[PDB]
């Protein structure tokens, strides 16, 4: 009855845009590790809007 | 009252179910039983009362 | 607030593993669908039409189309809508001129007989239906009042126009006499002539004749191909065994419609046990032919499926002779009698005959 | 995704074993769901209830503020209540799951607890748990009922002190009703919010350890990384920086060869195999995996992975269906007998939370799932000490070297089964962690000293 | 208040809906609970007419045929063979018609049956479930353990401890478990009993039979036991039939199986081949293979 959810909302397209956040964050400034501050503030980045 | 329902229910549930025949329990998809016996046992000792 | 949905967000998996409640078991029992349903409206749901335009700018096949209730519903408000904008034109400008303004002076007005809102509608009443009351007259007095009188009489003409021709082309349907075509409940197979034949009986039921009859007829049946072509509802045509060659038909009595099951006929596979309620087939039989009064083209749309396709049985006799002119008991028109036949396939059928035609000769 | 790339030491799955990993992808994700959804009440409610109080001063006074006051500072002892009540929950919860797996335990064997008379045991023993499972839910339940007490009653504890203080303490407006029912439903609408931002907090606090949690799943050595195994030194190693597992191993196995190993107790053994398979540390060696970038390694270990689905999906691993392979592989595995009185055959809800099976049948599953992929390689792992069926083990054989060595199947069986200890093809005797050499069964018996 | 009428309408329709889901779980508790057990009942007064512990331990197959649907078909057909008081007759005849049967229908597993039986000179359809399980012992064919005192793992009830668990261990090969686990006997058993035998399902069952003074030995197949338990189990079986004065055994191997003092064949839910001495069992060629 309900049915594959829309683009917006699928897990590969999020997924997609978290690891872009991971990515620009780590590589844009210099932190290898991800820590607590990184995983927070990459969630704000990604979510924010 | 939810208290007392829990105890009453749960020791008058645990009686029946050993007063019974084992052809049932062979018969009983042997998860069934399971379930109805901590999931809603858990419901009715942990959320009817709120 | 008052709920406590949100003050525990654990979870125990101790309880797992609850399946089979053989409830979705019956659901699945429910029946399949029909092509196309006994009275015609064929049961096929369009999805994911792209509009872009195509359905309103065929507005006065949509205006046919519509209900009765709904075309009175469209009618009445096309009048009422230009009568009552037209009566605020003619307000406002009678207002302008100062002919509103009670005992204004001497100043012959541009519309007598304005005095509300009220007379100024009875006055559009009277300039569109034309009915020109006495009470209510255009003086020479403001050009505007003309021009706007020129163009209330040409808005409607053309609003009376247009229902004019709306009304001739839904007068003339033909779903009120589509209906009026008798067929069968369920058809039924049986040897004429030694050879297989799907029969089937329609019939006319209005003493008016129906001219140019035509009778198609079509299985609807998923189907591959070799090269894996699959095809959900691959159509095939099917000859009427007509003896002239052509399927045309003229509808009196009511006829007995087949066609021979020859090597070529795609039910050349059938047997009565491929027949059974579930079995995935389904005939297609469109009639058309005019309608001899309005000259107006119909169809009527009719399907037989597997379950109401039965072996073995004739159509009783249903035309009789009266006194002096015949009798047809339309009571007999879908009883079929018994009757007994071979319950192979029809290729079975043929290659026994061929064999045994060989052996004796 | 973090799952698959990491590694396989006794240091991560030695503590992290698969229940802390199920907690956590279940219930920390779920908190920080939660935390995400209350987000925008820990930045508005501050401005609903500051507003609230603000404009309730100007409806009436100073003794709105009073009664604003009162709620405000019994919001800490209902905080203090509601962590409580939590406390107990979880001591409720681990006493649950105590009594849950005793029940498990319990009813599975009903076959030989009611033929030997054996209910009043196992009915006291549950008795006495639930006996202390009745006190901790005695405790939740009083903390409870004095959270909903103090939920219900602080909204006519505060309009009762403030306009009883209006009246006497300050003694300032006659309360026309503009003012009164203006105050009350300010109170609705202040009590919704005051009695939840407590709750707030918590679930802030609790996505903080979410995010703790994850974190420290997230900071674990994870990413190790012609011929098919051409290998130089192969010393690898389990910790990421020393504790060496081998030293010295080369290999060069053209396809079919079936190069069977030997080892001892536990010397050896899957650590090859593993260390073969690239989810080792390889510090002292040089390898150059090429085919005929790597292949669909086929492979088994001691404890055979399961799918808990029906025993058809469980076998058939995510593949399509070929009945020539398939009656192949269930026959020389000759599954049908195994699966003889389970209640659906293959249909059977093989795998935990469900259908409890022994080691020689689990070996055939395991065994069977791994052959029918059709692939190149295939590293079985000791199949013969668990089902030691003598029959089926010659079968087993017949088929495994008829059917892996023809299609160039390579099967390193790496195991102890005498009926074929010595192999049919290439050979290597691994002992105390050094293996000698990796060649021909000649040159094996040329230095006669493993005699059986 | 027309104010809160709106939360009020929406929390009441929400809290109504999860009512409705928890109700649904009461509604399967309830579903549970309308399960009645139909054998347990008693029929006879117990103060005194029955004896205080059946001793003589009689046994005869009055053609008992068991069905528990009562509609398809039976297990058993007919049988009447009779053991021998002293004597182990035990038959593995169809695996899946009579011995199975044979053991449900002793302990109440199969306690209605067309016909009946005589147990020590009295009728067993008369008694209690419990009692007719209570002066009796069995093993079972699959291993089950968990955690719990050992010495209420054997006795529970009786709870005789060193005097006869001691010598129910004497006839076991389990020596580790004295020293190697943490207390023994007033230790539980650990890890849920993955960690002593494949042997600990016999020697705890003979456990049990030793301490329940067996007036009746029955015994099962076996799924995968060590050798060394097969000859410790099959000797103590030996030993109980000479103290305890009373065993019998069955199995579904063919040569283990002809490891036994009497054996028969019994098929299709009545009897295929039944010889008193058992000679004549090695005689007949065809009924030996029939096994094996
Ligand atoms: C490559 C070349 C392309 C073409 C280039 C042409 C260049 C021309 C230059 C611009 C001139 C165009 C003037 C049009 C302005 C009005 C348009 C309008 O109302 O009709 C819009 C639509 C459809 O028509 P269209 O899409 O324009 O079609 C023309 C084009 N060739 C096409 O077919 O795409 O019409 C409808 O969809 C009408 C629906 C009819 C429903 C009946 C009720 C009418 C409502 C109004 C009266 C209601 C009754 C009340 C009476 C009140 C009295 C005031
Ligand atoms: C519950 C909601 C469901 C929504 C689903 C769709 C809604 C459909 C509504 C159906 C019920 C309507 C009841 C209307 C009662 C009067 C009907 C009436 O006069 O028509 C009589 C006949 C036609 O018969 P029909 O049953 O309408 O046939 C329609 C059919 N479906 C078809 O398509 O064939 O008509 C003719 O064959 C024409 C003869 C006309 C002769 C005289 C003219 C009378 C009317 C003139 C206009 C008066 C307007 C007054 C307006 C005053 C405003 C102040
Ligand atoms: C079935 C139907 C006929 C109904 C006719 C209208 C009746 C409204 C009554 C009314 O007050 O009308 C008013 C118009 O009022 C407007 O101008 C309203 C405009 C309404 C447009 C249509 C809305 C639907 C009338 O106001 P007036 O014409 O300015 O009155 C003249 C004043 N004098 C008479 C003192 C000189
Ligand atoms: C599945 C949970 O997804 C939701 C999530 C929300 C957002 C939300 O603030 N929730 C918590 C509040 C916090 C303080 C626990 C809550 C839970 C139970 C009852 C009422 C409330 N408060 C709701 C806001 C107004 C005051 C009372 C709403 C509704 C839903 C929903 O079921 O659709
Ligand atoms: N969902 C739809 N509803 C109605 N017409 C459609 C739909 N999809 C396509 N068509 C029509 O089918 C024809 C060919 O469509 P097709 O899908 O083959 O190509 P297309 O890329 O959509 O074409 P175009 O650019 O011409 O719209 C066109 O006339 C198009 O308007
Ligand atoms: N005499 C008739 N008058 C009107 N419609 C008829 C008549 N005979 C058959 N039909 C039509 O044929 C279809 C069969 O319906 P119905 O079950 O009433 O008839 P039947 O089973 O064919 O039997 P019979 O011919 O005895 O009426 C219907 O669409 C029905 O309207
Ligand atoms: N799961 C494991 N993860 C990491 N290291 C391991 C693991 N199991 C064993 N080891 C290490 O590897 C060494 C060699 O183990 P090996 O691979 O020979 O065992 P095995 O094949 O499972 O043994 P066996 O089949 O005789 O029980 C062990 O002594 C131990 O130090």
């Amino acid at each position: 009855a309900i049915a594959k959810l829309p683009i917006a909302m699928r897990a590969l397209t999020n997924y997609q845009r978290l690891c872009v956040a991971f990515d620009a964050q780590a590589r844009k400034d210099t932190q290898s590790p991800q820590g607590a501050r990184a995983i927070w503030r990459a969630l704000c980045h990604a979510f924010g809007r | 009252t939810g208290l007392k329902v829990a105890k009453r229910l749960h020791r008058s549930l645990l009686n029946r179910i050993i007063l019974a025949p084992m052809r049932f329990f062979e018969t009983t998809p042997l998860g069934s039983i399971l379930n109805r016996f901590s999931s809603d046992c858990n419901t009715i000792d942990q959320h009817i009362p709120s | 607030m008052l709920s406590r949905k949100g003050i525990i967000p654990e979870e125990y998996v101790l309880t797992r593993l609850a399946e089979d409640p053989t409830e979705p078991r019956y659901r699945t029992r429910e029946r399949r669908a029909r092509f196309v349903s006994k009275k015609g409206n064929c049961n096929v749901a369009h999805k994911n039409i792209r509009e872009q335009g195509r359905f309103l700018q065929d507005v006065f096949t949509t205006l046919v189309d519509l209900k009765w209730p709904h075309t009175l519903l469209i009618f009445t408000m096309s009048f009422l809508c230009s009568w009552l904008l037209f009566a605020m034109v003619w307000w406002l400008i009678a207002f302008a001129h100062g002919d509103l303004a009670p005992g204004e002076g001497t100043n012959v007005p541009c519309v007598t007989s304005i005095h509300s809102f009220s007379s100024a509608f009875l006055f559009s009443i009277e300039v569109q239906v034309t009915i020109g009351f006495g009470g209510r007259m255009v003086t020479e007095e403001c050009p505007l009042a003309i021009l706007i009188l020129i163009v209330q009489n040409i808005v409607g003409l053309m609003i009376n126009a247009i229902m004019l021709g709306c009304i001739f082309m839904k007068t003339a349907q033909a779903h009120r006499r589509a209906e009026t075509l008798i067929f069968s409940k369920h058809a039924v197979i049986t040897l004429r002539h030694g050879r297989l034949c799907f029969m089937l009986r329609v019939g006319d039921l209005r003493k008016s004749m129906i001219i140019s009859a035509t009778i198609h007829m079509q299985v609807v049946r998923k189907t591959t191909s070799p090269e894996g072509e699959v095809v959900p509802l691959h159509q095939v045509d099917i000859p009427m065994e007509n003896g002239v060659g052509g399927n045309s038909i003229f509808l009196v009595a009511p006829l007995i419609i087949y066609h021979v099951i020859d090597s070529n006929s795609p039910l050349y596979d059938l047997a009565p046990s491929d027949l059974h309620h579930h079995q995935d087939l389904e005939i297609i039989v469109i009639l058309e032919g005019v309608v001899e009064t309005t000259g107006i083209t119909t169809q009527a749309r009719t399907s037989y499926l597997a379950d109401e396709i039965l072996w073995g049985q004739r159509f009783v006799p249903i035309v009789a002779e009266e006194d002096g002119r015949y009798s047809v008991d339309y009571s007999k028109f879908g009883n079929t009698v018994k009757v007994p036949t071979p319950l192979c396939t029809a290729r079975q059928l043929d290659e026994d005959r061929s064999l045994l035609d060989a052996l004796t000769l | 995704n973090k799952i698959m790339h990491m590694s396989t030491s006794n240091l991560s799955m030695g503590e992290m074993t698969a229940g802390q990993i199920c907690n956590l992808v279940a219930i920390d994700t779920n908190q920080l769901m939660w935390f995400f959804f209350l987000c925008p009440n820990l930045w508005t409610m501050p401005v609903q209830i500051i507003v609230g109080v603000i404009l309730l001063y100007y409806i009436l006074g100073v003794s709105a503020l009073i009664g604003a006051a009162v709620i405000i500072l019994l919001a800490p002892v209902q905080y203090f209540v509601a962590t409580k009540l939590s406390q107990a929950q979880r001591t409720t919860l681990e006493h649950s799951n105590e009594r849950l797996k005793q029940t498990n335990e319990m009813l599975r064997g009903m076959k030989l607890l009611k033929l030997y008379a054996w209910e009043s045991i196992f009915c006291s023993r549950v008795e006495v748990t639930r006996r202390k499972e009745m006190t901790s839910l005695r405790a939740f339940a009083v903390y409870t009922s004095i959270s909903i007490f103090m939920n219900t009653a602080i909204p006519i504890a505060a309009v009762l002190i403030t306009f009883v203080g209006h009246v006497s303490f300050f003694k300032e407006s006659d309360l026309s009703p503009s003012v009164a029912f203006a105050s009350l439903s300010l109170f609705h609408i202040l009590v919704t919010p005051l009695f939840l931002l407590s709750s707030v907090v918590r679930s802030t606090v609790k996505a903080l350890v979410s995010v703790q949690k994850l974190s420290e799943f997230l900071s674990s050595a994870e990413i190790r990384e012609n011929f098919c195994v051409q290998i130089i030194g192969g010393f690898f190693t389990w910790t990421p920086d020393g504790i060496p597992t081998l030293s010295n191993i080369t290999i060069r196995i053209p396809r079919g060869q079936l190069t069977m190993i030997v080892g001892q107790v536990g010397c050896g053994k899957s650590s090859l195999l593993l260390a073969t398979l690239g989810e080792m540390q390889k510090v002292s060696g040089a390898v150059f995996w090429n085919s005929n970038s790597r292949g669909p390694v086929a492979y088994a270990s001691q404890k055979p992975w399961l799918l808990n689905a029906t025993v058809e999906e469980n076998i058939t691993f995510e593949s399509p269906f070929n009945k020539q392979r398939y009656k192949m592989v269930i026959e020389a595995c000759s599954l049908q007998p195994d699966i003889d009185i389970l209640p659906h055959g293959d249909q059977t809800q093989i795998g935990e939370r469900g259908i409890n099976l022994s080691g020689g049948q689990r070996q055939r599953i395991s065994v069977a799932r791994a052959l029918y992929q059709q692939t190149n390689v295939v590293f079985l792992d000791d199949p013969f000490s668990a089902l030691d069926v003598h029959l089926s083990d010659h079968l087993m054989q017949a088929g495994i070297l008829e059917l892996l060595r023809d299609d160039k199947r390579t099967v390193v069986l790496v195991t102890h089964k005498l009926q074929y200890l010595p192999h049919a093809d290439w050979i290597i005797a691994m002992k105390d962690g050094t293996i000698q050499r990796e060649g021909t069964l000649k040159d094996f018996q040329r230095s006669e000293c493993q005699l059986f | 208040y027309a104010l809160m009428v709106s939360n009020y309408l929406n929390w009441m329709v929400r809290n109504l809906a999860d009512m409705e889901i928890q109700l649904g779980a009461v509604k399967r508790i309830h579903a549970l609970l309308k399960t009645e057990a139909e054998s347990y009942e008693g029929l006879l007064a117990p103060s005194l007419i029955p004896k205080n512990w059946p001793d003589q331990g009689k046994i005869q197959i009055q053609n008992l045929s068991v069905r528990y649907d009562s509609s398809l078909k039976p297990v058993l057909k007919h049988v009447n063979t009779l053991i021998s008081p002293g004597q182990k007759i035990g038959i593995c005849g169809r695996t899946g018609s009579g011995k199975s049967s044979f053991s449900l229908a002793f302990f109440r597993m199969v306690d209605m049956f067309e016909g009946r039986i005589i147990i020590d000179g009295i009728d067993i359809a008369k008694l209690p479930l419990h009692t007719l399980r209570s002066r009796l012992s069995i093993i079972l064919q699959d291993p089950v353990l968990f955690s719990g005192t050992i010495r209420f793992n054997l006795d529970p009830e009786k709870k005789c401890s060193d005097s006869t668990l001691w010598e129910a261990l004497e006839i076991a090969q389990l020596k580790l478990v004295v020293k190697a686990l943490p207390g023994g006997l007033d230790a539980i058993i650990t890890e849920g009993g993955e960690n002593f035998s494949q042997g600990q399902r016999q020697l705890f069952c003979l456990a049990r039979a030793f301490v329940r003074k067996t007036s009746i030995f029955i015994m099962d197949e076996a799924t995968a036991s060590i050798d060394m338990a097969t000859e410790n189990i099959l000797q103590k079986v030996v030993m109980t039939a000479f103290a305890d004065r009373t065993v019998v055994t069955i199995a579904h191997r063919v040569h283990t199986i002809l490891s036994a003092d009497l054996v028969m064949v019994l098929k299709r839910g009545a009897i295929l081949e039944f010889d008193k001495p058992e000679t004549l069992l090695s005689q007949k060629d065809s009924v030996f293979a029939s096994f094996v």
